[PDB]
């Protein structure tokens, strides 16, 4: 269950409030009812609450609107740029840190004992967040080979089967499995060949990778409101 | 029996109409509904206001009169000292709202100031006062537990609340007020059975009050925990009844007729170990104390005294038997039965 | 100086004062317009215990 609450405002009234929210100015008697008031519903100031306490509310009390109220079903426009950055962060994740030491493992990027957990300097473990999250999370399915993991046969990538020979045919295997291991990700919307190219033995490519906007994250975390559960078992 | 907001506007807007036909534009907006509708609202507003009026006195207004309080639920509020390590080096403010609270287990409730309050630069020790923010029994906190600001600056040595609050209280219900009201009305009644037994009843010592009545006598039997009726007690009662019997008939106090049974039992037990002094004295005790919880009309049934004597103990006490105690001992309304010499044998 | 994100990580490090009171009014002060990475510092020459 959740309700409004309205801070009273300056020379406030109650069917100011009533026909702000139930649209209509009707409801001003169910308002005070509900929250137990007495004739001077909203005061001045609290020299005059002093008189009666409990019956009585000044400005800058809070009053309680009994209307079922909803996270979901938002505008998005009236969020708070800080709240849609928690919002998403917490639709994208939070996790331990293992793609610390780019360099090593992309030095050795097939072989294993490769990644490692790490510190935060706080003598905390270290946790990667959103896009770190996202940037971690596809790092270890496109490295990982698909089968090795315990549990999840199809987690992985075929990447380390394909060190073929130098021909636009490997190109295109190479560019097809990419496309299915980024697909494989729930949150990946799409994935898309930019460029490649061959330099006999290196090969070379970029992808482009659109991960699940800003308002669809939001309504998913609004719609788990509901269920208290906010993590992730995709 | 009440207008209301759109009946008002709608007989404002006919009523001016009629005046004049100057006005004829009644659209929304327009300045003159909107004066009507502000109008309107005011006297519905004043409506409202009569009516709480007239059903706060249709449930208090009378028996209001009479020294009654309806005892309404109440905020525990009281004062609390807060003592400054220095004479303060500028005016300090504390904001409305601002909360203390306990560090104990036992009273999490929490305390808010609800008006400013400032401290003179002269001030050491400055007091206020707080207001429990919830309604009930339950911000009566006791002395000493109000001992922590939760927005005070550095320079408090130490908060304290220098009384225990008791100010906070439950509402007392119609029913209730009713009941006692009512009680007070039967209590103005006099000269008649009922009223005679109220007037002895209220007397400190009477635990027990039979009225018995006979064409132009009227006699009380009265008795105290003992079952006594000591000269003095009886002198009371008579003095007090004297505002009470009815004209041109005798009244009379006499005792009630105490009957006190002898118990000689012989218990049979189970745990020959046990067998001692102490659990003698025990289940005299407890057949004493049986005896002399019974009321001036209750009579000794055995069987319940057997009950009793074998649920002291379900199986160290085997088998009970009594020589004195053949069959029930019927007593009438004015006779009270009281414990004897009593006896226990084990066996 | 400090970087405050959180109001818990003003009020681990800022104990209490107007310094706080003030971050709280800043994260608070619109309902659409919240700021951002607030950087905050004390100006008293404290010592400790």
């Amino acid at each position: 269950m959740r309700f409004k609450k309205h801070v009273v405002q300056h020379e406030e009234t109650m069917q100011a409030i009533a026909q702000r929210y139930y649209g209509d100015v009707s409801y001003w008697i169910d308002l005070v009812e509900h929250n137990n008031l007495k004739y001077p519903y909203l005061v001045e100031t609290d020299e005059e609450k002093m008189k009666d306490p409990e019956r009585l509310a000044s400005t800058g009390d809070t009053l309680i609107i009994p209307i079922e109220s909803d996270l979901t079903d938002v505008s998005a426009k009236e969020i708070n740029s800080r709240d849609k950055d928690v919002l998403v962060e917490l639709a994208l994740g939070r996790d331990l840190n293992i793609t610390a030491d780019e360099k090593y493992f992309n030095e050795h990027g097939t072989s294993d004992n490769i990644l490692a957990f790490s510190t935060n300097g706080n003598g905390d473990l270290d946790t990667v967040k959103g896009i770190d999250n996202m940037k971690q999370q596809l790092q270890a399915r496109l490295l990982t080979p698909r089968g090795s993991l315990m549990l999840h046969p199809n987690y992985g990538s075929d990447l380390h089967n394909l060190f073929g020979l130098n021909i636009p045919e490997q190109a295109t295997l190479i560019e097809m499995e990419v496309l299915r291991t980024l697909t494989s990700d729930n949150r990946v919307k799409s994935a898309n060949l930019i460029d490649w190219k061959i330099q006999g033995n290196v090969y070379s490519g970029q992808f482009s990778v659109e991960i699940k906007s800003v308002e669809e994250s939001i309504n998913f975390v609004l719609g788990q409101d509901e269920e208290g559960i906010f993590a992730l078992f995709e | 029996k009440t207008r209301k907001l759109t009946n008002i506007l709608s007989k404002l807007i006919d009523k001016t109409m009629a005046g004049t036909s100057k006005i004829t534009d009644f659209t929304p907006g327009s300045a003159s509904r909107s004066l009507l509708e502000a109008v309107s609202l005011e006297i519905e507003q004043f409506y409202i206001l009569t009516k709480e009026n007239i059903d706060w006195g249709i449930q208090e207004g009378i028996i209001e009169a009479f020294d009654f309080q309806k005892r309404q639920s109440k905020r525990a509020y009281g004062d609390v000292t807060i003592q400054f390590y220095q004479p303060l080096d500028m005016r300090m403010y504390i904001p409305a709202g601002t909360t203390f609270t306990s560090t104990r287990q036992e009273y999490p409730q929490q305390f808010e100031t609800l008006v400013d309050y400032y401290a003179e630069p002269d001030s050491t020790e400055i007091v206020v006062e707080v207001y429990c923010k919830e309604t009930g029994v339950a911000g009566n906190v006791p002395e000493g537990t109000i001992n922590t600001i939760a927005s005070g600056s550095s320079l408090i040595r130490s908060v304290n609340n220098e009384y225990s609050f008791n100010t906070g209280t439950k509402e007392e219900s119609q029913e209730d007020f009713k009941r006692r009201f009512h009680s007070f009305v039967e209590s103005r009644g006099r000269a008649t059975n009922k009223s005679v037994r109220y007037g002895a009843l209220q007397i400190p010592d009477v635990e027990g009050v039979y009225v018995y009545e006979e064409t132009g006598h009227i006699t009380v039997f009265a008795h105290d925990r003992n079952g006594n009726l000591s000269d003095t007690l009886k002198e009371d009662i008579i003095d007090a009844l004297q505002d009470y019997r009815p004209s041109g008939i005798m009244l009379d106090v006499t005792g009630v007729e105490k009957e006190e049974v002898n118990v000689s039992a012989t218990v049979t037990i189970s745990n020959k170990s046990r067998i001692g002094d102490t659990l003698q004295k025990h289940i005299e005790s407890v057949i004493r104390s049986y005896l002399n919880n019974l009321k001036t009309s209750d009579d000794l049934i055995i069987t319940d005294l057997i009950q009793a004597i074998m649920n002291i103990d379900d199986v160290l006490i085997y088998d009970v038997s009594f020589d004195n105690l053949d069959e029930n001992i019927i007593v009438p309304p004015q006779g009270i039965i009281r414990a004897g010499e009593i006896k226990v044998e084990l066996k | 100086v400090y970087e405050l994100r959180n109001y818990s990580q003003a009020k681990r490090l800022f104990r209490s004062g107007e310094l706080l009171d003030a971050i709280e009014l800043a994260w608070g002060s619109n309902p659409n317009y919240t700021a951002g990475r607030i950087l905050a510092m004390r100006i008293e020459d404290a010592k400790p215990a």
